[PDB]
């Protein structure tokens, strides 16, 4: 996230961390996801595309820090990967870019709740909040384009929905954003989402819950001029969602 | 009764 403030789970704790393991001995960083319910956890396709071995994949809760244990972390460990039949990615976009993750901890059991670990809301079919509205993306994503490093520490932004004519201009985006899409920005094009941040939540309040509208997907750069942030838009994938949640 | 019951999806506090 470029921008934003550093943040604690207690102020995101549906978010998820997801890691890959290389026995050569490190874990390394994936992406991030959203806790849907007790068992489920949402993510985007491309975070996983190259590399579909869900045995190598650890999903920890309840983390604040990247690579340092919080107190209260759970771990588990991906019992389905569900990626979109679909999916497909051009030079830019990523289509259907959802994906479902079942977690099973080691003794058998899925999420548990506490003050760090709760889950997020699904919005009804095709409901949105209307441009303008300002919601919150969190994730361990690169803080400047030119980081090569990801921080340590959680850190959190808020965004505006802007309108699809208004991303769909030729100087934005033009085409490469769907109607299965949803575009964020700053005013000031100060704070966006970066590498790193993909598959974590674009959070805003929707019938007064807190609901997950959209997933971090792609954009050109961050935190450029008229190229807004572009995530998976949510409302339009809840029958994929249900059929296998 | 089951821990499960006690998430409300979307509260912090
Ligand atoms: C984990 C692997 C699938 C690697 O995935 C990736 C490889 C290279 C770039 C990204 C990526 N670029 C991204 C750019 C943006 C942005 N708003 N500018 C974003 F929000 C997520 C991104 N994710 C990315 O998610």
């Amino acid at each position: 996230i470029i921008g934003g403030e550093f943040t604690t789970i207690e102020n995101q704790p549906w978010f998820a961390a997801i890691y890959r393991r290389h026995r050569g001995g490190s874990v390394t960083y994936v992406c991030g996801g959203s806790l849907m319910s007790p068992c489920w956890v949402i993510s985007a396709t491309h975070c996983f595309i190259d590399y579909p071995k869900k045995e190598d994949y650890i999903v920890y809760l309840g983390r604040s820090r990247l690579n340092s244990n919080t107190q209260g972390e759970m771990k588990f460990e991906v019992e389905n990967l569900i990626l979109h039949k679909d999916y497909s990615a051009d030079t830019l976009a990523h289509h259907n870019d959802i994906a479902l993750l079942k977690i099973r901890s080691k003794e058998g059991r899925c999420a548990q709740p506490s003050r760090t670990i709760q889950t997020i809301c699904l919005p009804s079919m095709y409901n949105d909040p209307q441009f303008g509205t300002s919601c919150e993306i969190t994730g361990f994503g690169k803080e400047a384009s030119t980081d090569y490093l990801y921080p340590e520490q959680l850190k959190m932004t808020v965004v505006k929905l802007i309108s699809h004519r208004e991303c769909q201009q030729p100087h934005y985006y033009g085409s490469e954003v769907t109607t299965k899409m949803l575009c964020a920005a700053d005013p000031q094009w100060k704070t966006d989402s970066c590498q790193g941040d993909s598959g974590g939540p674009l959070v805003c309040s929707l019938q007064g819950r807190m609901t997950l509208t959209g997933i971090v997907s792609w954009g050109r750069g961050c935190a450029l001029k008229d190229k807004p942030g572009v995530y998976t838009r949510v409302s339009h994938f809840l029958p994929w969602i249900r059929s296998h949640t | 009764p089951p821990e499960e019951l006690k998430f409300q999806c979307g509260q912090k506090t």
